[PDB]
């Protein structure tokens, strides 16, 4: 029915993966 | 005095230049663009078409358009207190009030806007080559939305503010006038097919004839903001294509001027062709061609050929093309060719 | 390079922009939505309803056909319930 | 490590140029998403697949490659078993982590250079040894590859043969055509009508014939060059760099791009009209079918039939005087197909066979195939530009033709533009012209 | 003699030569020379080609009743079809010029040379050193005829399907394809005319920009073309004053003041653009047309709303209806 | 202070959800065929 | 008629050879500098 | 069976998705890769267990 | 389609082909992240 959901999540999982290296500041 | 205070202010140097000519150019432009986005996607153009012309009615940025007044209104400005409209605003826009408000406002936006270039370009004291340039620009939209209309039967037969409303300007003028026969329009095409040549060449032919002014391959750092040096060797483009074309530029105030005339002179034929079909003075056809034709069956161009297609484009179009003609084609009476 | 104005970048990136963005802009948003959801926007423009091209019967178009009198010709065109 | 002071920020895979490691990474990364491509389409077609109905007519361009490979399939096409499908789907979508894994290792922990890390697999570009011999790896893996095909289909079930004896059906090929002067007969094939080049290839004896020359012959190659050096002029014609070699390999593509292009949209054999659609002239040639049929059953004697110009309504002559079909499709006389050949006699379409051997099951064939030819819209409305909105079809031939010319076309340019710069970097002068020595300035004026 | 071939191949790669006559020039210049030469004859006396395959001749050369705007090559015959027909494939000349021979051995000589053109447009940047790409520019009109005269005609099925060598025969070419395909309904398309009108219009920014910030230099009774000696050190133009003005015009952020930005934008800008139009014409060539919004907007009993979508259809279809008259004898038109 | 790469890649997938609704609605809307 | 094919095929060998064997030639080596 | 199924299965997609984060960020900051090469192992190792598990177990459903 | 067991994963599946794109994509937020070096 809705599985918008799953996109959403592995959607904001790319900038997720890189902004967490943001607060971990390392590698970029 | 106010007047020079009010000048100080207007010519102030901001982020969005203001300047004399705004005082027209924005107010204008900005109802233009307002008035289609509007058109756009909540007026309609049942009552003036028979046809849906918006989002709200289900059409895409392809589909929609801010089409013309019904041919009813002749050439009336409709002007929104005017004695079609009659101050309604409603009412107005279902007869297609809308156009007469892009048109003429986009109109004086465009004086406006060239007025800007000639004031800006006076202060900033450069000349004034960018003005001259936008005169084609203005002859088109002149000649196309409203010399040419006002030599027909009214505004109905402008082109109507849209993507795909635009294309059957196009395949109208070919069925109808044989546009592409023009002598103007062929000049037309050279100028802006040719002017997107030099564009092209002439930015392909200095960006791989650049002296090395950096240590990256990535060249584009590499350059001086504030002149000195030429940036590429004019000298090698010069013998380039002098020994794979034959012939070369070597003048770049000549190959720069050359730049300007090509696009703007093609622009201005193109309209002159225009304001003859205006009065539908067209390049239709051929006479030597037609009279053998008729005594000769055998005869065949593709000239002649064309001429076929344009009799299946008036026959099929015109129609629901032109509605307040109520024109009933029986079967029978429709051109067709074999199975088709 | 530069004039009075404060450099987009900033205020594009201020907290204040957002504290105050986060509201006004869905709230635009929320409006036209409403303008269209409450069929608003087909009085303010004329436009027909999907119900509301022909009558049941006709298929006939409503073309307007005289200057002067349209906007009264108009008006009956909305009588036959098109 | 590497930042502005390489390269721009838009050519930053550039600065990968000499990093074997982490351009390593990038290469096992990304086959890992053609991988996952591959795998996760698999699964997204299947899901949608309806088995009693046209795979051409649901937008399928993968499971129809399974199939030909017999899988899933049987008489005539007929769908037979999923598990095939959804099996090949997962097992890719699977192995893309594995890959993806390794891609992402090499290109952010690893080593950044190889060199070191082991002698062996760090290379170096203008090492036309340890290249010749990469060179010689990939050569066998993709000779094995060649060979994996003639097994399965061999051995291991067969491939899906239209031009099945009994009609259509998923057949074991034991008699591959090894005779070379056959084989490699195709390469000396024009490329023009009739004479189609590799593009003709009409049987699967050849098909698996030639890949096991193919599959010899790369390997021996791949063999050849793990043990030698390029020779004299091998080395005095090429340039030896990173960027040279990618070029060549792209020009490379680009031609396998052309040829895939005319493969799928003129080849009837390897690629099946039954979960494809019907070919461009097959269709055509279909039109004249179904009417030739219509018309007959009225009472008309197709053979002497004269239509508008004096050709021949339903049959005429091919310019070498063969019996075709007429109308428009005088063009595409050099269609051949299942359905069509047993009307064709010695000398092209038999006059007696038209009139009382054509079969029912021919019939509605025509009629299918006439009825899905492929045209269609961007917006994927299935006829002719003119047509109504309902059928919603695009045919794989056209979206798989199309799709590839573009990608074959801006490979020519990625060619171009790569070998062009090769030849500048080679030697040296890439970044502009000598301000001081400018060679132009050197040369006697030709005014 | 230091060796003769040697020397051959010094002569040939010379970059002292007036024309360079490159190593692609060797296949170029005589390949062009046949197109030429075959061209000019054949629109000057070429008689009547049953282009259709029908048997009914279409005269396009001056002798035979044509003037230049009408005038043109007629493309081979359908009943050719894609197949290879070169002088000696025919019983005689007259047999060849009926069929459309001429056409083949046009636009193959053509293609080939305006390849070894662009190979050409590379090897004399090489040997003079400069960068390449120029001929990367040339790969997009390039890319078009290639289009326009092979790629259409094999995904047709027939080379009597390509685009005629004339003016007349063009417009043909067009109002027939609108037919068939809806082009202006096409992305591709809309991208090309986007570059098209884009070039024409930078061309006349950039053109009008510069020469209206020259440095003065003349007499104002003097060409201000003069201000310019050929084989200058510095710059002819003040960049700053120009991009000072059109900074001003819209706003500075949104103006150039990178040369070679400028320059990069003002070539990729059309090339890009031609090369989708010419992968318009190619990928169209497998009839993947373009947008099809015919009777989409219907109301709420189910008639249909007409859009200018559909009044463009009927246009399409009296092109459609009334193209090559007695060629069709059946109810779809496949080919 | 938000970070501006964040401000656009936000700002960014808002742009592709709002246009991809609309090719959506191509499908379902007034503007479908059915 | 069979002869013009002969004919235009050594034509056309000739020019293709020329071509092959010019690149061939030790191509890379001409231009300004490094080579 | 089924529900077992189904628990390997969805499992295998939850661990996934914090595998695929998790990698990432793990070689990315250096603050260790030497304690989360344990996680990761661990990480690895169960996933091709939960692979070949939904292989068997995937003939005793469907 | 999907066998009845996965069924549950049909929505899931609906839009795993799209993913390659995201990483062409994902490639540009780390760019930006590090202010295109
Ligand atoms: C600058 C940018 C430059 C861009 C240049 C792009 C050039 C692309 C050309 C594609 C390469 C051709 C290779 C190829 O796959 O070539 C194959 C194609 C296809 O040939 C086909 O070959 C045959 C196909 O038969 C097949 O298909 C069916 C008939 O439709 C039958 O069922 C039959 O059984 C089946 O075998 C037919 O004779 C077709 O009519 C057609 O001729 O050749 C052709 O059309 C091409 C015609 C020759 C010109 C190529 C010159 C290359 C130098
Ligand atoms: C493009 C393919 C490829 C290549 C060329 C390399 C190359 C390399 N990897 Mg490696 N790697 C890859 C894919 C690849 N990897 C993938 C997909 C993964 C994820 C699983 C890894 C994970 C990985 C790790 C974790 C490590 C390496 C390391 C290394 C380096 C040391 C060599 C070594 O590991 O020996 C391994 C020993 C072998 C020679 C035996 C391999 C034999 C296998 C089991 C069979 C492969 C079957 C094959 C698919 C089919 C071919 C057969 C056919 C010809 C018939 C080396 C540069 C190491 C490194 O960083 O050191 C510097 C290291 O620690 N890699
Ligand atoms: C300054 C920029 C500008 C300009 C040049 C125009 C120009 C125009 N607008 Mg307009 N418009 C503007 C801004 C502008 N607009 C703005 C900002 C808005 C939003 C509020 C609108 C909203 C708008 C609408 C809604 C409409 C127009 C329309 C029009 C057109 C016809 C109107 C007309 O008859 O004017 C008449 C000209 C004058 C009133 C100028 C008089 C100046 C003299 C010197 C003053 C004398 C006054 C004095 C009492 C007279 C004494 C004489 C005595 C004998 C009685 C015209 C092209 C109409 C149109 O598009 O129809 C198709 C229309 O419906 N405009
Ligand atoms: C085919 C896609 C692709 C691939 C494989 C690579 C690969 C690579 N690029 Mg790259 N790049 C690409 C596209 C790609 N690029 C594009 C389209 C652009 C233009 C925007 C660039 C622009 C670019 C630049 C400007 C640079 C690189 C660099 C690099 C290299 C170093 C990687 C890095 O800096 O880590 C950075 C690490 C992070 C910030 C973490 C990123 C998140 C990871 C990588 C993704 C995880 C995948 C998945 C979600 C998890 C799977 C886990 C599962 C298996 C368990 C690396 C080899 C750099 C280089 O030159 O090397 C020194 C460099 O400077 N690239
Ligand atoms: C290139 C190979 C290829 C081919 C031949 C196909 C073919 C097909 N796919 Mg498909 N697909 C591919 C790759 C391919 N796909 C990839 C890589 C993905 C992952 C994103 C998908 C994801 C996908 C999905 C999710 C679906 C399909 C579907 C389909 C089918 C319907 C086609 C459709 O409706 O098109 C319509 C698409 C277009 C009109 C978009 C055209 C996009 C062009 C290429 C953009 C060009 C612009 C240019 C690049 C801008 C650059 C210029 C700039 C730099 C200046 C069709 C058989 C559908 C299906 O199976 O249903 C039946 C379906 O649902 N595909
Ligand atoms: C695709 C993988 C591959 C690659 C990349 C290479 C690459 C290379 N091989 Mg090679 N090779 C391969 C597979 C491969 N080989 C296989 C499978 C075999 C076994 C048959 C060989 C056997 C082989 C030998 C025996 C030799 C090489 C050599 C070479 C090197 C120089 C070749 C060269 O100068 O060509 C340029 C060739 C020309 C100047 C002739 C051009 C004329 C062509 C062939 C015809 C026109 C092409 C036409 C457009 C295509 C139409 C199709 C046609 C059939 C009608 C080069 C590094 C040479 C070498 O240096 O040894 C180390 C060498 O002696 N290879
Ligand atoms: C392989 C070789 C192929 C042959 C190509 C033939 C090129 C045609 C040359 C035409 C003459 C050019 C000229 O006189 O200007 C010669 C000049 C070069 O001379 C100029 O002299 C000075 C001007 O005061 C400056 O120094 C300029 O920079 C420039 O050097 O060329 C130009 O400046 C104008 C550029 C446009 C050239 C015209 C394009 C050719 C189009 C031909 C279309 C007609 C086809 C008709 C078909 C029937
Ligand atoms: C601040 C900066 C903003 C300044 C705005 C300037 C104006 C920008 C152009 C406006 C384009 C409007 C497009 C639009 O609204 O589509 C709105 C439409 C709405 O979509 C419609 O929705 C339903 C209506 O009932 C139906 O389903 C219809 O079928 C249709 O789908 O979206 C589209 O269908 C098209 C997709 C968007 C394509 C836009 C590309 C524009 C490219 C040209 C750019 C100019 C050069
Ligand atoms: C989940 C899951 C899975 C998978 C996973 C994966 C593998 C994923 C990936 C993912 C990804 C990989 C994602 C990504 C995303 C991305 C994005 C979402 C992006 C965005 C971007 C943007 C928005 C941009 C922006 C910008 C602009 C626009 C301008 C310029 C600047 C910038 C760049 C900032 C599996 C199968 C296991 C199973 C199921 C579950
Ligand atoms: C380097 C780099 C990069 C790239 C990267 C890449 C390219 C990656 C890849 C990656 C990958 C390549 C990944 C993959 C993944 C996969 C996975 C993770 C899988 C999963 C699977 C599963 C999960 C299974 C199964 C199933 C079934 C069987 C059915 C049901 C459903 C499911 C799905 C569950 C970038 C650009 C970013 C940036 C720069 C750096
Ligand atoms: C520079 C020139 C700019 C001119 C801009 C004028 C814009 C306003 O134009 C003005 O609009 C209002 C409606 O809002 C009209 O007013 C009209 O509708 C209102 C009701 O809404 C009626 O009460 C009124 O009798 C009728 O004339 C005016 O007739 C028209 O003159
Ligand atoms: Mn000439 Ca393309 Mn019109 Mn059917 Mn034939
Ligand atoms: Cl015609
Ligand atoms: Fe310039």
């Amino acid at each position: 029915i809705a599985q918008l959901t799953m996109i959403a999540m592995i959607g904001i999982a790319g900038p997720m993966i890189i902004f967490l290296l943001a607060v971990r500041r390392g590698n970029l | 005095g106010w007047f020079d205070i009010l000048d100080d202010w207007l010519k102030r140097d901001r982020f969005v230049f203001v300047g004399w000519s705004g005082i027209l150019l924005f107010p204008c432009a900005y109802l233009a663009l307002g008035g289609w986005l509007t058109g756009t996607t909540f007026v309609t153009s049942w009552y003036t078409h028979g046809l849906a012309s918006s989002y709200l009615e289900g059409c895409n940025f392809l589909t929609v358009a801010v089409s013309t007044p019904a041919n009813s209104m002749g050439h009336s400005l409709l002007l929104l207190w005017g004695p079609e409209a009659q101050g309604d605003f409603t009412r107005w826009c279902q007869l297609g009030g809308l156009w007469t408000f892009i048109a003429l406002h986009g109109a004086f936006g465009l004086i406006g806007f060239m007025l800007r270039q000639f004031e800006i370009a006076r202060l900033v004291g450069v000349r004034p080559y960018n003005a001259i340039a936008f005169s084609a620009p203005i002859a088109v939209f002149v000649s196309v939305f409203l010399i040419y209309p006002l030599g027909q039967s009214s505004w109905f037969f402008a082109p109507s503010f849209g993507v795909a409303a635009i294309f059957r300007f196009l395949l109208f003028f070919q069925g109808f006038h044989n546009w592409t026969l023009n002598p103007f329009h062929m000049m037309g095409v050279a100028g802006v097919l040719g002017g997107a040549l030099l564009c092209a060449i002439h930015g392909a032919t200095v960006e791989n004839t650049l002296f090395q002014d950096g240590e990256g391959a990535s060249t584009f750092r590499a350059f001086n903001p504030t002149q000195a040096e030429e940036t590429y060797s004019m000298v090698t483009a010069n013998r380039f294509w002098s020994q794979i074309f034959g012939i070369a530029f070597s003048n770049k105030r000549w190959l720069h001027f050359f730049m300007l005339f090509v696009p703007v002179t093609g622009l201005w034929m193109s309209a002159i062709g225009v304001v003859g079909l205006a009065l539908n003075l067209r390049s239709y056809d051929f006479i030597s061609q037609e009279i053998r034709a008729a005594e000769d069956p055998e005869f065949e161009t593709f000239y002649t050929k064309n001429l076929l297609l344009n009799e299946g484009i008036r026959a099929w179009m015109a129609p629901q093309d032109q509605p307040h003609e109520n024109f009933v084609f029986p079967e029978e009476v429709l051109p067709r060719g074999n199975a088709l | 390079g530069t004039t009075g104005e404060r450099p987009f970048s900033d205020i594009i990136t201020s907290v204040r922009y957002w504290v105050i963005h986060s509201i006004t802009i869905p709230a635009l948003f929320i409006a036209g939505w409403l303008f269209v959801s409450t069929g608003l926007a087909y009085d303010v423009f004329g436009t027909p309803r999907p119900d509301s091209y022909y009558a049941q019967e006709q298929r006939s178009i409503p073309l307007v056909t005289d200057r002067f009198e349209a906007k009264q010709q108009v008006e009956t065109f909305l009588e036959q319930l098109k | 490590d590497q930042e502005s002071s390489g390269f721009a920020w838009w050519a930053g895979n550039a600065r990968l140029i000499n990093l074997s490691g982490k351009l390593l990474g990038a290469h096992v990364a990304h086959a890992g998403l053609i991988v996952f491509w591959a795998g996760a389409m698999t699964l997204f077609e299947l899901a949608h697949f309806i088995p009693e109905k046209p795979m051409y007519e649901q937008g399928l361009i993968l499971i129809p490659h399974i199939a030909t490979l017999g899988w899933g399939v049987g008489p005539g096409g007929e769908v037979v078993d999923t598990f095939p499908f959804f099996v090949v789907g997962v097992v890719h979508l699977i192995s893309s982590a594995v890959l993806g894994f390794g891609g992402v290792y090499h290109a952010i922990r690893g080593p950044e250079t190889l060199e070191e890390y082991s002698s062996f697999f760090g290379y170096d570009w203008k090492d036309k040894n340890k290249m010749t011999t990469i060179l010689g790896f990939h050569l066998i893996v993709l000779g094995i590859g060649a060979l994996l095909l003639v097994a399965k289909a061999m051995f291991f079930g067969g491939l899906y043969d239209t031009w099945a004896p009994g009609g259509g059906d998923v057949r074991v090929i034991t008699n591959p055509t090894l005779d070379p002067r056959v084989i490699f007969g195709y390469l000396l094939k024009s490329p023009f009508g009739g004479e189609g080049w590799i593009v003709s290839v009409n049987n699967l004896e050849d098909v698996v014939g030639g890949h096991i020359w193919i599959g010899l012959i790369c390997i021996a190659g791949g063999i050849w060059h793990i043990l030698t050096t390029p020779f004299g002029w091998a080395r005095r014609a090429f340039i030896w760099s990173g960027e040279a070699y990618l070029s060549y390999s792209l020009g490379a593509l680009s031609m396998m791009g052309f040829i895939a292009t005319c493969f799928v949209w003129f080849n009837n054999t390897v690629y099946p009209s039954e979960f494809y659609g019907p070919t461009g002239p097959e269709a055509s040639q279909a039109q004249a079918m179904t009417f030739l049929i219509r018309d007959q059953k009225l009472g008309a004697n197709v053979g002497s039939a004269q239509g508008p110009t004096g050709l021949g309504k339903y049959l005429m002559r091919s310019p070498t005087g063969e019996i075709i079909f007429g109308g428009e499709t005088m063009r595409f006389w050099d269609f051949r197909g299942p359905w069509l050949e047993p009307l064709r006699g010695p000398n092209g379409l038999d006059l007696n066979k038209i009139k009382n051997d054509i079969q029912p099951w021919q019939e509605r064939r025509a009629a299918e195939y006439m009825t899905h030819a492929p045209l269609g819209s961007l917006n994927s409305v299935g006829g002719v530009a003119t047509e109504i909105n309902s059928v919603n079809f695009v045919s794989p031939r056209s979206w798989l033709a199309t799709s590839h010319f573009v990608l074959a076309f801006f490979f020519l340019v990625g060619h171009l533009w790569h070998a062009g710069r090769a030849r500048a970097a080679a030697a040296g002068f890439e970044k502009g012209i000598d301000r001081e020595s400018e060679p132009v300035l050197s040369m006697p004026s030709l005014d | 003699s230091a060796n003769l071939w040697e020397r051959f191949c010094n002569w040939v790669t010379s970059t002292d030569n007036r024309l360079y006559v490159g190593w692609f020039g060797v296949i170029m210049i005589p390949t062009l020379l046949a197109a030429t030469i075959c061209f000019v004859i054949a629109f000057i006396a070429a008689p009547p080609v049953d282009i259709d395959g029908i048997r009914e001749p279409v005269s396009g050369s001056l002798l035979y009743g044509n003037n230049i705007i009408t005038g043109a090559v007629v493309p081979s015959s359908n009943a050719i079809g894609l197949h290879f027909y070169p002088i000696w494939e025919a019983a005689s000349l007259d047999e060849w010029l009926y069929n459309g021979g001429p056409y083949q051995l046009i636009i193959f000589h053509f293609l080939l040379g305006a390849s070894c053109y662009m190979g050409r447009q590379w090897e004399l940047s090489y040997r003079l050193g400069m960068r390449p790409w120029i001929c990367v520019a040339y790969s997009a009109p390039l890319a078009s005829a290639f289009a326009v005269f092979l790629i259409y005609p094999i995904g047709q099925g027939s080379f009597s399907d390509g685009m005629p060598l004339g003016i007349s025969g063009t417009f043909n070419f067009m109002i027939v394809f609108q037919a068939e395909h809806n082009i202006l309904m096409h992305p591709f398309h809309q991208l090309g005319v986007a570059g098209v009108f884009g070039g024409a219009l930078f061309c006349a920014m950039h053109g009008s920009l510069v020469t209206s910030s020259l440095i003065r230099e003349t007499t104002e009774t003097e060409s201000a073309n003069y201000g310019y000696k050929f084989g200058q050190e510095e710059e002819t133009y003040n960049i700053v004053a120009a991009h000072g003005y059109f900074g001003r015009l819209i706003f500075q952020y949104a103006s150039f003041n990178n040369s070679r930005s400028l320059h990069f934008f003002l070539a990729a800008w059309p090339v890009v653009g031609v090369w989708f139009t010419a992968l318009g014409i190619s990928t169209m060539a497998f009839n993947l047309n373009g947008f099809n919004f015919n009777h989409s907007v219907i109301d709420a009993k189910g008639n249909v709303i007409n859009t200018w979508a559909d009044i463009i259809n009927r246009a399409n279809l009296g092109m459609e209806v009334m193209h090559e008259r007695n060629a069709h004898n059946f109810p779809l038109d496949l080919a | 202070r938000i970070p501006l790469w964040i401000v656009a890649t936000v700002a960014g997938m808002g742009v592709i959800v709002i246009v991809g609704l609309f090719f959506y609605g191509a499908y379902a809307g007034l503007g479908s065929s059915l | 008629m069979e002869t013009l094919k002969i004919t235009v095929y050594i034509v056309v060998t000739f020019f293709v050879l020329l071509f092959v064997f010019g690149f061939l030639s030790g191509d890379p080596a001409r231009n300004p500098k490094r080579k | 069976m089924t529900i077992l199924f189904q628990l390997a299965l969805a499992a295998l997609v939850i661990l996934s998705f914090v595998m695929v984060i998790g990698v990432p960020v793990a070689y990315a900051s250096p603050q260790d890769w030497d304690r989360s090469k344990q996680l990761i192992f661990l990480g690895s190792g169960l996933w091709i267990a939960l692979v070949l598990v939904v292989g068997v177990l995937n003939f005793f459903v469907v | 389609k999907l066998p009845e067991a996965y069924a549950i994963f049909d929505p899931l599946v609906d839009v795993l082909p799209v993913i390659p794109v995201l990483f062409l994509a994902l490639a540009f937020v780390w760019q930006a992240a590090v202010g295109f070096r």
